[PDB]
């Protein structure tokens, strides 16, 4: 039943993308991308990007952010010490959501 | 049994009482041998010290009252240093200390339970001053309002308590509370029983005025 | 018409009654026993006595009524008689009983005093009636205010039923 | 001499008429006397200068005593009738007439009625006194009634202020609010029993 | 003593003795002519007894007005003067003193009514003074009643949030097993006192 | 009391002679008066003179005075006092005098009675005048009913305090009850939170502990 | 390669959204569950009846931001 599993997993990612607004994608070079959609009240397609990669010491560091962000060091320390990433992804979601209204 | 044993070292032994807050440390005589190798009376106790790990700054009134009561029982009877100088009498002095500890812990639970559920039993205030207890019974079920000042002591509840009823509103004589105390036996759970008895006789039996 | 006429008249009749006694026989007796000093002059002396004694009554009565002030009191008596002649039944007279004599004159003013006193007491009664009515109304008013305050404290106490049901709902751990 | 008190006629004339009669009689007999000696002395006036008078002066004195007594014999008898007329007819005050002060008193008032009226007036005096005392007590009661009415109005104003303050926040009706609170608490009991039993059955398996 | 005159208790005996002794004048009167004897004789005899009588006094009364000796008339006169005195006294009594006591009693009535109306102001201690009502007491009632009402109105709105949360959580409990009872769904899926005592 | 003439009588009475001697010399003097009033009628003529007449008159006067002296006889020293008698067996004017004497008694009693009455009245007036310048309050009136139907107002003013105390009781009871309500709402919220805790923990249990480590390789 | 990547991105998605969904119901409506910091909550709405923006604001505003 691999086909059904993969099809609903793609459907789950798609419903996050449309219903929730977030889609994740692993790309080459040990990098991952978070794509944010349906935030701006006027322009719903407006992409918001941030790609994160891994250093030589297994740490979270956002490789790039479109638009850029500021709060990276504290979340890096948080995931390095308390090995938690739920709060990090939730907080970057909160920041990107707040990005529309300054 | 609310007592825990931590260690029996060649230098000292440690008991933890009431949520480990009271550290009864037995500092023995400094030797590399114990009572088995030595004589049964040679194992003298240098210091029966009572470390207080309870932080009174953030402690609630129940903890302050229970710890003050235990320490008052200690200081009024510190003659352990005169009477408990051997490891043979150590278990029995521990047991008799645990008895007052258990009574005082149950008492603290009683003040907590009453502070939570007073208006059900008409107990709208518990004010603790040093080692006293002020139970404020006040209701218009029989047009009554009075404070009972139970001078709680470490001997509670194996001794009757001096009950000085300072009347506020209504006609209550010393005989009324005296009969209340007599009908409530001097045993465990005494405070809750006396509160319930006051509620029953003076406020539930009397018909609600309409 | 006046009293003085009759008073002076019947006494003159008395005078004639007096002088008629002896009279001519008296004159004959005295003027035959003596009968001679000087007949004309002795004749004259006898009548002088009669005239002087028959006038001395008149001057005496005049003095009695004048210096005794009896003419004025006689006129007053006539006025009283003409005023009170209407009543013919036996009129009461001062009987010498001091108490009734006092009462007959002290009754009227004491009577008016008693009248004025009852006027005062009736005014007091009139005012006291309204005072009692006001106090009776105030009694009802205060009992009524007691009624609202008792009803209000009963209403606040009526909450006790809901507290009891709330206590029953909040079950103690058993 | 009269068998009577004369308490009335002298009461108005100021003197008993018997005194007037006795004065009249004494004065008149004195005058009769004096004129007897006057006339006999006038006769003697010619006897002093005329000797061998046919009639001795003492004979004139004798006949003069005779004349005096003979006038007296009828004079007293007629004066009796004069008195009987004066004291009863021409100076007396009849019983059918009322004197000025008698007119002042006039009507007879019974002394027993006076005693009853006096006890009545004194009793009405003490009644007036107790009525005025009752007036004073009633007025004091009125003052204290005003005071207690003011206090009652003050506490009723307190009641109104308490109700207004309680309604100010939004708890318009205490009884209804507490009843609805009890009902909501009962529903909360229902859901909390549900959650407790569900947790208990889930905590095991 | 001013009375020198002679006092006699008998009159008939004295007159008879005078008549008997007058026989001396009779004999001397017989020493006159019979033609003129009678006038001169009567002269002498009347002068005799007249002079005798004029020297005597009948208990101080005049001879011509003398009367029977049964009772003294001076005593009767003194009594009669007293009787007139008392009668005129009672006459002046009924004249003036009733009016005077009338003038007295009217003044007494004025005094009585003055005393009566002066008694109208009467004050007796009957008022019951009491301490003023306790302002701080009713103020404390006001304050804690106000805070109770505040918190009660707050609870009335806070509790329904607990109600709706409980209903939602009951729905969550309802949905939980079926969601965990589903195949691909799990495929995707795969003492308070201790707090009180600071340890 | 007719008396005239040469007189020399009445008031002119000697005091050295007894009343019998007094009347005797009165007789004697009257005798000379008779002699001198009888003498002028006689006239002197030849062989006729008055010596015999005057001598016989003088002898008669001597006989008269001797007769009076003989008549003055009486009991020894009996003239030192006087005599007084009278008969009062019965009369009617005496009865009138007696009865009018009881009238005197009646008026004498009336005098003192009137004096006592006027004195009592005037002294009562003076006493009232002096006194003017120098229980019953509730009864005896027509409105004793409003007085004796009086409730105790102090009891009402005291029951005011009882009402206030009852409100204190009731409202502090309400305070305690609603505090208990808060203490139960907090406990219910704690129950909700803690049950959410283990349900979330059980959901997390099958989640990858370190999914990113498996993600990198 | 496909299976592990898919299961891992599924776990990452569940960790991120903290939300499980319902698929057996019709796609015209959305049923699900959210594991928020407060009491766990249901999710019952109509996906095809409201605009995506409003529903997204509804879910992402229920997350406790205070």
């Amino acid at each position: 039943a691999n086909a059904e599993r993969l099809k609903r997993l793609q459907k789950s990612a798609d419903l996050y993308k449309d219903r929730l607004g977030l889609e994740i994608r692993k790309i080459y070079g040990e990098k991952l991308q978070f794509i944010f959609t349906n935030i701006d009240p006027k322009n719903p397609e407006s992409p918001f990007m941030f790609s994160l990669h891994l250093n030589e010491a297994r740490d979270y560091e956002v490789s790039d952010s479109a638009p850029h962000l500021e709060g990276l060091a504290e979340f890096q320390e948080n995931v390095r010490k308390t090995n938690n990433f739920s709060a990090f992804l939730a907080n970057v979601r909160k920041a990107f959501t707040a990005t529309v209204y300054n | 049994s609310e007592w825990d044993v931590v260690e029996w070292s060649d230098d000292q032994a440690v008991f933890t009482f009431v949520y480990d807050t009271i550290q009864l440390t037995i500092t023995f005589e400094e030797s590399v041998v114990g009572f088995p190798f030595l004589d049964k009376r040679y194992r003298k106790i240098v210091d029966v010290n009572f470390q207080s790990l309870l932080d009174e700054d953030q402690a609630p009134p129940s903890s302050l009252l229970v710890h003050k009561l235990i320490f008052q029982y200690v200081e009024e009877k510190e003659s352990w240093k005169k009477t408990c100088t051997t490891q043979h009498q150590l278990p029995k002095m521990l047991e008799e200390f645990s008895l007052v500890v258990h009574h005082c812990r149950l008492l603290g639970e009683e003040i907590e339970y009453l502070k939570r559920w007073g208006p059900n039993y008409n107990l709208m205030n518990i004010d603790i001053n040093n080692n006293e207890l002020r139970l404020l019974f006040s209701s218009s079920a029989a047009f009554a309002k009075f404070e009972i000042t139970l001078f709680l002591s470490a001997y509670y509840p194996s001794v009757p308590l001096p009950s000085t009823i300072q009347n506020h509103v209504g006609n209550t004589s010393q005989d009324d509370i005296a009969t209340i105390l007599s009908k409530v036996p001097l045993e465990n759970n005494y405070l809750k029983n006396v509160v319930k008895q006051i509620y029953q006789d003076l406020f539930q039996d009397c018909h609600f005025y309409h | 018409i006046s009293r003085v006429k009759l008073l002076d008249t019947m006494v003159d009749t008395f005078l004639q009654k007096l002088v008629a006694a002896g009279s001519y026989q008296r004159f004959t007796d005295c003027y035959k026993c003596f009968y001679q000093l000087q007949p004309a002059m002795t004749q004259q002396i006898y009548d002088k006595f009669i005239a002087q004694l028959q006038t001395s009554i008149r001057e005496e009565i005049s003095d009695i009524k004048e210096e005794g002030n009896l003419e004025a009191v006689l006129n007053a008596l006539d006025k009283i008689v003409e005023e009170g002649k209407v009543r013919k039944e036996p009129a009461w007279r001062p009987s010498g009983i001091p108490e009734k004599d006092l009462h007959s004159v002290m009754a009227p003013y004491f009577l008016q005093q008693r009248d004025t006193l009852r006027r005062h007491v009736q005014k007091q009664e009139a005012e006291n009636q309204q005072l009692a009515d006001a106090v009776l109304a105030g009694r009802r008013q205060v009992e009524e205010l007691q009624l609202q305050v008792q009803a209000q404290q009963q209403a606040w106490q009526a909450l006790h039923r809901e507290q009891r049901e709330l206590v029953a709902v909040l079950r103690e751990p058993e | 001499m009269s068998v009577d008190p004369m308490t009335y006629e002298a009461q108005f004339f100021g003197f008993t008429p018997q005194t007037c009669m006795l004065r009249i009689y004494i004065a008149f007999q004195d005058y009769l006397f004096e004129v007897m000696q006057a006339v006999e002395q006038v006769i003697l006036k010619k006897l002093d200068g005329i000797p061998d008078c046919d009639i001795s002066p003492v004979q004139i004195r004798k006949c003069t005593e005779k004349f005096l007594c003979f006038m007296k014999g009828h004079f007293d008898n007629l004066f009796s009738k004069m008195e009987q007329l004066f004291l009863q007819l021409i100076l007396r005050i009849p019983s059918n007439i009322l004197l000025p002060e008698d007119k002042c008193k006039e009507t007879p008032y019974s002394e027993e009625d006076f005693q009853h009226l006096q006890k009545e007036i004194e009793q009405l005096q003490e009644k007036y006194k107790t009525e005025l005392c009752t007036k004073q007590a009633l007025l004091a009661e009125l003052e204290e009634q005003k005071i207690v009415q003011a206090k009652l109005k003050q506490t009723l104003t307190f009641f109104d202020e308490l109700h207004n303050v309680g309604r100010d926040h939004g708890t318009s009706d205490f009884r209804e609010s507490l009843v609805s609170l009890v009902q909501n608490s009962r529903k909360l009991q229902n859901i909390r029993d549900n959650v407790e039993k569900e947790s208990k059955r889930l905590k095991i398996s | 003593r001013e009375d020198f005159r002679v006092r006699c208790t008998s009159k008939r005996a004295v007159t008879e003795m005078l008549q008997l002794c007058g026989r001396f004048v009779q004999k001397l009167g017989d020493a006159l002519p019979e033609e003129i004897r009678e006038p001169a004789l009567r002269d002498a005899q009347w002068t005799f007894e007249s002079a005798v009588q004029e020297n005597i006094s009948i208990n101080g009364q005049a001879w011509q007005e003398a009367s029977d000796n049964c009772f003294m008339d001076s005593d009767i006169k003194v009594l009669e003067d007293q009787f007139d005195e008392i009668i005129v006294d009672i006459a002046t009594k009924r004249k003036q003193y009733p009016r005077k006591i009338l003038e007295c009693v009217i003044k007494t009535i004025k005094a009585k009514q003055e005393i009566l109306k002066q008694y109208h102001p009467v004050v007796h201690p009957l008022d019951l003074k009491y301490d003023p009502d306790p302002a701080p007491h009713m103020e404390n009632l006001k304050c804690r009643g106000e805070t109770v009402a505040k918190e009660i109105s707050e609870a009335m709105k806070s509790l329904p949030a607990l109600i709706e949360q409980g209903e939602g959580f009951s729905q969550v409990l309802r949905m939980q097993p079926v969601i965990h009872l589903q195949r691909i769904h799990q495929e995707v899926f795969s003492c308070p006192q201790r707090k009180w005592y600071p340890l | 009391p007719i008396h005239q003439g040469i007189t020399e009588l009445s008031r002119s009475i000697s005091v050295d002679l007894a009343e019998s001697k007094r009347l005797g010399c009165l007789l004697l003097s009257s005798f000379q008066f008779s002699i001198q009033k009888l003498e002028p009628f006689l006239r002197d003529t030849k062989g006729f003179s008055l010596e015999s007449f005057r001598a016989k008159a003088s002898s008669l006067s001597e006989e008269l005075k001797h007769f009076a002296d003989g008549l003055e006889t009486d009991g020894t020293l009996q003239k030192c006092f006087e005599d007084s008698n009278g008969k009062a067996s019965d009369f009617s004017l005496e009865a009138s005098v007696a009865e009018m004497k009881e009238y005197i008694t009646k008026f004498s009693l009336e005098r003192q009675t009137w004096d006592q009455l006027l004195l009592h009245y005037q002294q009562e007036a003076k006493e009232i005048l002096s006194r003017g310048s120098t229980p019953m309050t509730y009864l005896g009136s027509s409105q004793n009913e409003v007085l004796n139907t009086k409730p105790d107002y102090q009891k009402i003013l005291q029951n005011q305090s009882k009402v206030f105390d009852c409100m204190e009781l009731v409202m502090d009871e309400l305070q305690g009850s609603v505090k208990q309500l808060q203490a139960f709402m907090d406990e219910s919220t704690q129950c909700f939170q803690k049950v959410s805790v283990q349900l979330g923990k059980r959901s997390m249990q099958q989640l990858d502990p370190s999914p990113a480590r498996k993600l990198l390789k | 390669v496909t299976i592990p990547s898919a299961v891992y991105v599924a776990q990452l998605y569940h960790q991120v959204s903290k939300i499980e969904w319902d698929y057996e119901c019709e796609p015209g409506m959305v049923k699900g569950i959210h594991h928020g910091p407060s009491v766990a909550q249901p999710i019952h709405l109509d996906s095809t009846q409201l605009s995506r923006k409003f529903i997204s604001d509804y879910l992402w505003s229920l997350v406790d931001t205070e």
